[PDB]
């Protein structure tokens, strides 16, 4: 099937990190996908992150401060996607 | 009190909490819909 899935809300004031609101595999990882996809929420392929989100990051609270950098280029990519 | 004896069982407060990761678990999914970003693969 297919491994790992992270859901993240950016913060309610726009200078605050993103938190978790879920995270799973597999079946759990694909059954996230499937509500996203169903709901248009985003959904970006970056293996590496999926992993490391889904390792440290706790469910309802911040992301940790090692995958900032990287969850902020998942930002600018959603940035992106608002132009077509 | 045998009311104690019943609250008190551990076998009936352990399928209480295996019902609550569930639970709690699909909780979780229900909250997808706020997401902003789906990370994957
Ligand atoms: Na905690
Ligand atoms: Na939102
Ligand atoms: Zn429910
Ligand atoms: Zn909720």
């Amino acid at each position: 099937p297919t491994h790992y899935s992270v859901a993240l809300q950016y913060d309610e004031n726009k200078m605050s990190a993103p938190k978790v609101v879920a995270k799973g595999a597999g079946l759990i990882a694909l059954r996230i996908r499937e509500i996203g996809a169903e709901h248009r929420v985003p959904t970006l392929e970056a293996p590496p992150l999926a992993r490391a989100l889904y390792r440290h990051a706790e469910i309802g609270q911040q992301i940790p401060g090692q995958l900032y950098a990287a969850v902020a280029e998942v930002l600018a990519w959603v940035w992106q996607l608002k132009r077509w | 009190d045998e009311f104690k004896e019943s609250e008190g069982d551990p076998h009936v407060k352990g399928k209480i909490r295996q019902m609550q990761r569930a639970a709690a678990q699909r909780r979780m999914m229900e909250d997808v819909p706020k997401a902003d970003v789906i990370v994957t693969n």
